[PDB]
């Protein structure tokens, strides 16, 4: 490594403990970052504390029987299956497998429905009713984009590096909230990610909270934590730089013109002990770290200076 | 208007702080209330401008007390010092300044005054690391005023988890902290806040989660550093 | 006093403010008297950092104006000729000092390289800024000075040299960024790569943790020219 003095605007996080950093150094390489205190045990396999300020700052739900229209089955797992219809125009339908619930189970969905009224983040997919006349069911939006998995596999070769990271980017700012709100979604996949219009993500298949071929995207310790989804979150990571499937992943696949910044993030999160890994809070500003030096820090390398810091 | 306020977000992106602090100021100078977007560009304007200066001092001043005896290298760093602090103080009175003759006086709705003053309050803070003698406590006492003022405010007519307001209990606490050298008067400021937003978790939204959670751990984070 | 501009100038470089780290060193210059090493770096990299934020500034710019194409860009164009105004003053300043005082007074062989690289590199920026027919003038004299650094060193350094390596990394770079030659450039750096290797025990406990990073540079780069 060499390093040099920096202080940071915007915000940064420590990558030794991820706190708030304001005034430390930083490596040219590849842009690690640390305090002065913790530069004394920093890793050197290359491949009077203070106190700190404010940052800066940038019933009726259901739905009758027979008033939703029943397509064609596009796909069933689970404890349900997914059906397109029409319902006050273009609708998505749930169908869970039971009709004649006991009122534990009833119950249960009684709660989940509380709980799903309240989410409405943007990369979340938005709630739109639920019916339990002629079975167990959740109505949601429809995405005409198909899944996430569909555009790397089936219809290919639409992404570039800014909108392939900045894929990644909506992923994580969408499970953010998703633990904001204390809910770990235990099944992340590039399926349960799908693209609205001109690329709008949003999540699904974190419901079923109550009640709650999938193989490459278990965590390795899949059981549940929020350690756990940021495994997932690395595995989603793989799929786009790479444009690959998994199957540790190498990480020598990815392309060419992705920045170091983003191998060393994805290094973190497939860290194999639970604890190393950072979260999600932090995940989404380095990101937003390595969003903001592509306009910036694209060129073919120059000449650094010389080492001006020892520890 | 407008031109002033986009020229600032590309002084923003391009990262050009000390021309980004021209422009607001041009806007607050035409006496009309900031909305919550240009308010929020006047913030991060100044509090890069300074940041800036002082993390000069922070610096120096270290490497001033070390190399003990060495006279004429430490009568070298001593009078760069001192040029620091002259250009730092030129801001805060500036940033003071402009709170005291067009914000604060025309502030109408509680979230305007509970902010601006908590700027007040901050720039004070900013000066009594810098200021030494009477003057110190000149500024400390002042200081207190504007931050014990916004803090009446808020516990009135705003949420427990609005980031305006929790945050204000950070910068307050911490005052009390380093500048007062008081623990206990900070821890109590500090758990009380903290507690009455945690109780109210659900008032969090859709458009403040992010920036409130931040600040709830900046403020636990404090509170184990204190007690540590 | 000499001695005194060299700790005033090194008080900013910690502590950072570096527009007042070359007006020290600058003046250091203009006594007359060769640079020492240590004394060289540092006026080095007062402006490595000066032009540095303007060249970072000047790209997110242009890449803003590339994006929106309005009387928003209409704006956003007579701001980046800001930061272009700005660059040309600081390449000058350097030119000119390099010009003036120090290449005529170099008498030596690592001064000679290094002044004349700096004179390279500091007439590339202003290509990269710079329309057609300014381009060509200072794309000529970019590489006249490049050349005849690039005869000097091979005839006299060592066959692994920080400075060395460092003027066949900037020197590729321009033909593959200024020239759009990539076969041009690919063999330059290639060579460059294979003689130093070949001999990397010439390098010794005080700088082969200098050099053999440029390696790891030139190695990138021939990575990303290949693909
Ligand atoms: O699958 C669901 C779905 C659902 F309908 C209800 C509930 C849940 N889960 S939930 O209850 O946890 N949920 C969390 C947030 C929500 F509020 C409730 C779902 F996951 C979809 C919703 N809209 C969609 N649009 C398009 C596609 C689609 C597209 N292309 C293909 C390719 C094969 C061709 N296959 C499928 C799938 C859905």
């Amino acid at each position: 490594h060499n390093f040099v003095r920096k202080t940071f605007f915007t915000l940064a996080f420590c990558d030794f403990c991820r706190k708030l950093l304001f005034q430390g150094f930083r490596c040219q390489t590849c842009g690690y970052k640390f305090h002065q205190r913790c530069s004394t045990e920093v890793p050197l396999m290359c491949v009077r504390d203070r106190s700190s300020s404010a940052p800066n700052v940038h019933d009726d739900w259901e739905i009758p029987d027979g008033q939703i229209t029943v397509g064609q089955r596009i796909g069933s797992g689970s404890f349900g299956t997914v059906y397109k219809g029409k319902w006050h125009g273009d609708v998505a339908v749930k169908m869970l497998n039971v009709t004649a619930p006991t009122p534990q189970q009833l119950q249960a969905f009684k709660n989940e429905v509380g709980v799903l009224r309240k989410t409405r983040h943007v990369n979340i997919l938005l709630f739109m009713g639920y019916s339990t006349k002629p079975q167990l069911a959740i109505v949601t939006q429809w995405c005409e984009g198909s899944s996430l998995y569909h555009h790397l596999h089936i219809i290919e070769t639409k992404f570039e590096m800014k909108k392939l990271i900045d894929i990644a980017r909506q992923t994580a700012q969408g499970m953010d909230y998703l633990h904001a709100k204390s809910i770990i979604h235990r099944d992340l996949k590039s399926n349960n990610i799908f693209l609205h219009e001109d690329l709008t993500v949003k999540i699904g298949d974190f419901g079923l909270a109550t009640e709650k071929g999938s193989i490459l995207w278990m965590a390795p310790e899949v059981p549940y934590s929020f350690q756990s989804d940021v495994y997932a979150f690395g595995i989603v990571l793989y799929e786009l730089m790479t444009g690959q499937l998994p199957y540790s992943p190498d990480l020598s696949k990815v392309r060419s013109n992705c920045p170091k910044a983003m191998k060393r993030l994805m290094a973190e999160c497939l860290k194999k002990k639970r604890d190393e890994r950072p979260l999600f809070p932090q995940i989404l500003a380095s990101i937003e770290l390595l969003a903001r030096s592509l306009p910036k820090i694209h060129r073919s390398a120059s000449e650094p200076s010389l080492n001006r810091a020892g520890f | 208007k407008n031109e002033l306020v986009q020229k600032a977000k590309l002084a923003e992106q391009a990262e050009r702080y000390d021309d980004m602090a021209a422009c607001m100021k041009s806007v607050t100078e035409q006496g009309a209330e900031l909305s919550n977007e240009e308010r929020n560009l006047l913030s991060v304007a100044y509090k890069n401008v300074v940041g800036a200066r002082r993390s000069s001092w922070r610096v120096v001043s270290s490497i001033e007390q070390k190399t003990e005896g060495a006279e004429k290298k430490q009568q070298m760093a001593r009078e760069y010092r001192e040029k620091i602090e002259t250009e730092l103080r030129d801001i805060c009175n500036d940033v003071l300044s402009l709170l005291e003759k067009f914000l604060i006086p025309n502030a109408s709705q509680a979230e305007s005054k509970v902010f601006y003053l908590k700027m007040k309050g901050d720039y004070y803070r900013y000066l009594a690391e810098v200021a030494a003698g009477d003057d110190k406590k000149g500024i400390v006492d002042q200081s207190q005023q504007a931050y014990q003022e916004a803090f009446e405010i808020s516990k009135k007519e705003m949420q427990p988890t609005h980031p305006i307001r929790l945050g204000l209990a950070l910068n307050f606490s911490v005052f009390y902290y380093e500048i007062l050298n008081s623990p206990e008067k900070a821890c109590s400021l500090a758990k009380t806040a903290f507690d009455e937003a945690i109780a109210e978790l659900d008032t969090l939204s859709e458009e403040s989660y992010k920036d409130s959670t931040l600040i709830m751990q900046l403020l636990r984070d404090n509170l184990t550093l204190w007690t540590s």
